[PDB]
RNA sequence: UAGAUGUUUAAUGUUAAUUAAUUUAUUAUUUUAAUAUUUAAUAUUUGUUUAUACAAAAGUAACUUUUUUUGAAUAUAAAGAAUUAUUAUUAUAAAUAUUAUUUUAAAAAUAUAAAAAUAUUGUUAAUAAAAUUAUCAAGUUUCAAAAGCGUUUAUUAAAUGCGUCGGUCUAAGUAUUAUAUUUAAGAUUAUUCUUGUAUAUAGAUUUUUAUUUUAAUUUUAUUAGUAGCAUAGUAAUUUAUUAACUGAUUAUUAAAGCGUUCCAUAGAAAAUUUUAAAAUUAUAACAAUCUAAAUAAAUAAUAAAUUAAAAUAAAAAUUUUAAAAAAAAAAAAUUAAAAUAGGGCAAGUCCUACUCUCCUUUACAAAGAGAACGUUUAUAUGUAAUUGUAUGUUUGAUUGGGGCAAUACUAUAUCUAUUUAUAUAGAAAAAGAACUAUAUUUAUUGAAAUAAUAAAAGGUUCGAGCAGGUUAACAAGCAUUAAUACUAAAUGUGUUUCAUCGUCUACUUAUUGCUAAAUUAU
RNA sequence: AAUCAAAGUUAUUAUUAAAUAAUAUUGAUUUUGGAUGAAUUUAAUUUUUAAUUAUAUUUUUGAAUUUUAAUUUUAUUAUUUUGAUUUAAUAUUUUUAAAAUAUUAUAUAUUUUAGAUUUAAAUUUGUUGUUUUAUAUUUAGUUUAAUGUUUAUAAAUUGAUAAUUAAUUUGUUUUAUUUUAAAGUUUUUAUGAACUGUGAUUUAUAGUUUAUUAUUUUUAGUUUAAUGUUUAAAUAUUUAACUAGUGAUGGCACAGUUGUUCUAUAUGUACCUAUAAAAAAUAGUAAAAUUAUUUUAAUUAAAUUAAUAAAUAAUUAUUAAACUAAUUUUAUAUUAAUAUUAUGAAAAAUUUAAAAAUUAAUUUUUUUUUCUAAUUUUU
């Protein structure tokens, strides 16, 4: 009647609430291997491996063929492309930091330090983590 | 050819052949439209 | 006139091609006709 | 050209939503006649 | 028309002697004596009177 | 207000002869797809460490 | 689904590129664009159709008028194919019929057709029967049967009203019959 | 098809008696009883109720809204203008005490009857108590066909 | 679903394109064979040249005489073709349905019997034919409409 | 005045605890959707006069009472193009109905042409198949090129079709037969030679040419040959014409026709000769029907106008602006008189094709079942396969890291050379190491016009460029922009150019454009 | 002659919409079969009308992801009996429909004439108002959380084991969002052989030339031309041509990666890109838009690279910073952290290049509160 007093009559279909992604999604894995974050609070260097250091080495400098070999920091340009898809975890919240790249130890257990978990033993206080379950000597399938 | 002249049709009309009825026998019935599973071959005739 | 748009499989392997084969979604709400047979 | 747009294509598309009856005939074991049993 | 017209542009319709003496005219008439009616001049009835006798 | 980008924070009704990149920052980064269009992207070019990590 | 590999997945030997079954997962049916109308015979013409196709309803209310159908357990198969089935029994002896007559061929003007209307399911050997037993006509030489649609009209509201419809069975009586109207 | 919005409820608005219901709760006003209006028009005028037509809850309260009636008619009597009470509603009449005279709330009750049985529902004033039976009502004295009806003697002769 | 056929895969599969093949299914076009029809045939193409007996022949429960109106979901195809279209006999005269008005089926008079060469109809049934036989009270007793009052 | 050095809304507005003047200030210059204007004093509309068949689809806006038969039942007037429109719905039958919808006092165009001397193609790309006629409505002839008479969405050497011929087929159809093709009938002939597909083949590939397919680059013999024949061209000669980019003839090395060639050839399309009514040039020449007004009232288009003219300079552009300085109706010069075609570029998708890319693939081969036949594998990968690539930059080449050229560098101009090819799987297991990618390095072949397209802008024909005419001045492949092809017809124009003073030629061939060349003289 | 700025109110009528609510449900809109049934049949181990509390793992390296929550326990598919409740929305029709100021030889509304003029938006890649959109009125018309108060505690590291004298915050756990309009497409199944193909279908209602049953042809519906050009027509009027069908407008028959094709990539219901249906495909990579006046700190840049521009510098931006000799008792925008779909600079000064401009160059690159005052003059 209001909205188009014909097309709301007869139905469609009814949207419903949209699932969400994997909020761990953006620490992708191709930093998880290549770089690992390094340092203090406020300033965290994103150190990775030199560039040369499996292809081609016969005859190249002799004191080059090893600036292959420290943990550089990438250029902050960089560090800011990268941790640019961290940091869109709760946008306009001036106050909480960004996403770190490895999982840190106490923010693991934090999914499952919320009220709601408390009541789930199993995959509490570090299942995946944790070493191989052990089962009866009789488990089967 | 550039004119039609369109009154060579319209001479011996065809049946209407309403075609509703078998669009309902369709659904009057389990059967979709009988998918090639026939599909058809002309039938013979008495003459 | 009619089309199964399956295609008539051999005489011998009388079904090739379920729908499933190509990830199809055929809800009863999405596309209504769907819910296939051999199911 | 079409044809037929008068009111038996009128009704011939508003009478035929009418739901035919409906009765489980189920199938009729003609090979294996069981009252002969 | 590549462009609408504002009234001071419809005006100038009602200026010349076109427009004038096609609708604002007024006829000249007088009360035929027979038929004490309005009428023009050089027209007259379908009857007698106003026929033999031009009022 | 639209905090366009190189632009201060416009205000709404205001001109968008200059926010042809907020209307282009509005939409998201790209998802599923390399952040560096050119260059060689700089995880690309640093080597593969400790296969898990 | 929009966006990443697969968009590109189409172009990597991907025909069907399903559509997102998750997101309007409200699962209650939407209806055909070319939508059906319902199953009401909205003709009131002339031409009005009678629907042959038989309604589930229409039986259950049959049932239940002709023996008390939820509560009352039916009347064996032979007393139901027995002209002492009540509906058969209730017509061989109390008929509902409605014969009634047109004045305006009967009236002071004296007439050998004198014209009835009778159901349309009374053909004419019946109109004889009826007249000869109940109404003591003994005299029917030739019967004329037209079948008008019932008649029709806007009633003031604006539904369209319109009448059973009948059968109009000019009788032709030998002697002519007549009525008188005294003013 | 269906009709003009406005006049797709002038039909509710013509006709709002043809919804089931539309008659109110158990009846309280029958022909005659003590009533006045209260609202809309002259307010506090006391009159005797004339006739009711129940199906669409009205009443021509007596000399209240007396609406001049145009009387049709034929040439062989000559119609006349004279003014009758108009079917006025009763959502805006009530009753007042036929003894105290104020304005009462009538409302039905059951009561044992004396000598007969019936507990028929009686009304009832909230604060007298003024016992009001339903009126009964009269079978008419000048009715019956002559020719076409079989004696109840005749009729009745099992 | 072409092939809902008994399964014999090396051998010639029986019928392959006859009349009464399998794997074409049940209510499929191909079925002239079924020609049978319950309608006698006179009431579906006429007792003569001028298509006499050709109409919708409701029947009375009782009558043993068997009638073409059905309302089968095979057979309201055919049942609307003869009240929209008519028929047009070869002869040239429009049968069943000529004009304006199409007939109702189910207001017919029952079908009282099929129709003979010589008269009309042999009257096969007249247990179809109400002859109302209410017998008049001019005896004693008389009976007006309705009763009178206290 | 008024904070301050210019872009993130002001709200107890009835105390969202409201109750007789809340005076609500908040309203999106476009989008659709609904109205209203402009065009519109209008375009259409306009009812004055009468040559009979009957079916079925189709409708059912549908009134009813009317006398259907001797059948029970059943039902008898009306469409489709959006409409009461172009409109005999041709299933039948019939042949003398005094059956009945068309405004009006003018000349322009225009639809149109009655009438009428000469002239006969000088018009034009080209006259001639071009309505009807009681003045009875018809051009003749020659040559060259050209088959069948059927059949086609831009209508024909399109594709059919008979014969011959090639191949296939004796357990579904008659091997002088039917499948599967290539050609084309008729008449002459039907040449030289093979590198690949096919066949045959022997574990397969690899090999391998009786016939067939495709080929022959100097096949090129017969044969016609400037021809629908890649340029060269108007071929050179001859005619023909006053004038021969026509056309025909001779021969004859034709850029690379060629044996399915060539001849024969009829109504077709040309070229002559010739005659001739269409109003063909000359040439202009209203008889006819197509008012205004009165009435009904639509359409494209519409940012605005009081500027619009006009002249001049401009600056990016065609000019339009800016500026200066002036000063009713026909026609189509401008505004957008147009639609829509015509470009080319960008990203996107489409569609077709084959030695090199790749699946779902039904064929070929192996194996397994005492192999009773269906399946499963393995190895294979087919354009039968419908996936994706086929670039980018400067215009066709280049892709690297240096250096010299004012410690500028478009690629400018030159050169050099272990100047190095990052990662990921494999390869090297201690510290040491190999392979390859437009050498920043993301993807898995290369080609098409498919009538290519959709969403955009931007040019071929230009306020400026480029390469092939007597060497040099000139046709004219890139910087704008609905200007939307050259020429002709008609119709103008401002210039400028020796002594008055000056600028009207008409033709032939080709419609390319501009010359050749004929008319004395051009 | 010429202008002249110009009317905000109908009047009169009453129980829908939308979400929500966790009780019913064999297919809503006449009366099957009406011979006696054979004709009223939808079923099978797959994300299904079944809809699932984590960030770690592991993974074609790059769109792939977390396991009972209490074992029938309540997250569960829903209305009459408060106009059924609630909150948001609000009308739709009937008939209303209005009005009296500026010259007299012409630039544009102010009364006192003169002064006065981009209409805007975009586009300007300063080929710098570059040829785009807008008739008007009203309605509808686009989603990134500007905030951290007492229970309460976080903070790193190796490749790996491990090591952690290595030094240090914050947080009763903050997540969700991400523009708007717009394709051709593309895939998933339903409809269509009344138009038109082809299959099949009619065995003699006019004229005629020739010896001939073959064959010239009367030929009023059709290879041309005029008119028409939103037309009487989304193909008609007039007309040229053609016309000989015992082999064909036509029984029913073939349907969409496909039918049919005397083959034109033609048609299969008035654009074959079939219709119909279901999606949010992509469109920032020069499309069109993106809604709120009176403000209160400035600027440009020009390099590494690109099977040629979502990425980098440099710039700009948001937020925040600390006073290192140089001077006057002058004067100084330096930074950090994040946000960032960009490759080309007027007039000069010169420098490449047939340039006939492009290229290098490097300084420009305008937002007027009001009355007033003034030193740069189409001599
Ligand atoms: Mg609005
Ligand atoms: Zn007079």
């Amino acid at each position: 009647p209001k909205a188009g007093c014909e097309e709301i009559t007869r139905q469609g279909r009814r949207v419903v609430l949209k699932p969400q992604e994997y909020f761990a999604q953006h620490r992708m894995q191709v930093w998880q291997m290549r770089f690992k974050e390094m340092g203090p609070p406020f300033s965290r260097v994103w150190v990775a491996l030199g560039g040369k250091m499996r292809r081609r080495r016969i005859g190249r400098q002799i004191d080059v063929k090893d600036m292959r070999y420290y943990w550089r920091p990438i250029e902050p340009q960089y560090q800011r492309l990268y941790m640019s898809r961290l940091r869109i975890k709760d946008h306009s919240n001036k106050r909480v930091q960004p996403m770190r790249l490895r999982a840190t130890n106490n923010d693991i257990g934090q999914a499952s330090s919320l009220k709601e978990w408390e009541r789930s033993s199993d995959r509490k206080y570090g299942a995946a983590l944790a070493p191989p379950k052990k089962r009866d000597f009789e488990f089967r399938v | 050819k550039s004119q039609h002249k369109n009154v060579l049709r319209k001479g011996r009309p065809h049946m209407q052949k309403y075609k509703e009825l078998n669009r309902w026998q369709r659904e009057a019935q389990g059967i979709t439209k009988w998918e090639q599973g026939h599909s058809h071959r002309p039938q013979p005739y008495v003459e | 006139a009619a089309t199964p748009g399956v295609g008539i499989a051999p005489e011998t392997t009388p079904v090739k091609y379920v729908p499933e084969m190509l990830n199809i979604q055929n809800a009863k709400w999405w596309n209504g006709r769907g819910k296939p047979v051999y199911r | 050209f079409k044809q037929g747009q008068g009111m038996f294509s009128h009704q011939l598309k508003r009478i035929l939503n009418k739901k035919s009856l409906h009765k489980y005939n189920w199938d009729p074991l003609h090979m294996y006649d069981p009252r002969k049993l | 028309p590549k462009r609408k017209k504002n009234p001071m542009q419809l005006r100038r319709k009602t200026y010349g002697l076109h427009f004038k003496e096609r609708y604002l005219k007024l006829e000249e008439w007088y009360f035929c004596p027979l038929c004490a009616e309005p009428k023009k001049q050089g027209e007259w009835c379908r009857r007698e009177d106003c026929r033999q006798i031009k009022p | 207000g639209h905090n366009v980008i190189k632009m201060g924070w416009m205000k709404i009704g205001g001109s968008w002869k200059y926010s042809r990149s907020y209307n282009d920052a509005r939409r998201g980064f790209a998802k599923g797809q390399w952040q560096e269009r050119k260059m060689t992207p700089r995880f690309m070019l640093a080597p593969r460490v400790s296969a898990g990590g | 689904v929009n966006q990443g590999i697969n968009l590109w997945r189409s172009r990597m030997g991907r025909l069907h590129k399903g559509w997102t079954t998750w997101e309007y997962n409200r699962d209650v049916i939407p209806d055909p664009r070319p939508f059906p109308e319902p199953a009401v015979n909205n003709y009131f013409g002339r031409s009005r159709i009678w629907n042959p196709i038989a309604g589930k309803i229409g039986l259950v209310n049959r049932k239940a008028e002709e023996w008390g159908w939820p509560h009352q357990r039916p009347p064996p198969t032979g007393l139901r194919r027995s002209p002492e089935y009540f509906p058969f029994f209730f017509s061989r002896y109390f008929p509902d019929v409605e014969v009634r007559l047109v004045l305006d061929s009967v009236l002071n003007n004296e007439t050998t057709r004198p014209i009835f209307h009778i159901p349309q399911d009374m053909s004419k050997q019946e109109l004889v029967n009826y007249l000869k037993n109940i109404y003591n006509i003994d005299n029917v030489v030739r019967i004329r049967v037209r079948n008008m649609r019932g008649r029709r009209f806007k009633n003031e509201v604006g539904e369209i009203k319109s009448l059973p419809d009948y059968k109009v069975a000019v009788v032709e009586l030998d002697s002519p019959v007549s009525i008188v109207f005294k003013q | 098809r269906d009709l003009e919005s406005h006049q797709k409820i002038q039909i509710a608005g013509r006709y709002p008696y043809f919804s089931p219901d539309y008659e109110i709760k158990p009846w309280i006003w029958y022909p005659g009883d003590t009533v006045e209006v209260v609202s809309g028009e002259g307010a506090g005028q006391r009159g005797a109720i004339i006739a009711v037509v129940k199906y669409k809850n009205e009443i021509l309260v007596q000399n209240v809204n007396v609406q001049d009636v145009v009387i049709p008619a034929s040439e062989t009597r000559p119609e006349q203008v004279v003014q009758r009470e108009h079917p006025i509603s009763v959502l805006r009449v009530r009753h007042v005490d036929p003894s105290t005279n104020q304005l009462c709330h009538l409302e039905i009750v059951k009561v044992r009857n004396k000598e007969t049985g019936e507990l028929e529902e009686r009304r009832i004033s909230l604060e007298s108590g003024a016992l009001l039976p339903i009126p009964a009502p009269e079978e008419t004295v000048e009715a019956g066909d002559p020719l076409k009806d079989t004696a109840i003697q005749d009729a009745d002769e099992e | 679903v072409f092939h809902n056929a008994p399964s014999v895969y090396p051998f010639t599969k029986p019928f392959h394109d006859t009349p009464y093949d399998q794997d074409r299914g049940r209510f499929d076009k191909t079925k002239n064979i079924l020609r049978e029809n319950k309608w006698p045939a006179w009431m579906d193409h006429g007792a003569d040249g001028t298509g006499f007996g050709i109409g919708l022949n409701r029947t009375h429960p009782l009558s043993k005489l068997r009638g073409n109106l059905r309302r089968n979901p095979s057979e309201i195809p055919r049942v609307l073709n003869m009240m929209i279209q008519g028929v047009w006999h070869k002869s040239g005269n429009k049968l069943y349905f000529r004009g304006g008005k199409p007939p109702n089926p189910s207001t017919h008079p029952y079908l009282t019997g099929e129709p003979c060469p010589v008269y009309g109809w042999k009257v096969t049934d007249p247990g179809v034919i109400r002859e109302f036989n209410l017998p008049q009270p001019e005896d004693k007793t008389r009976y007006k409409p309705y009763v009178a009052l206290q």
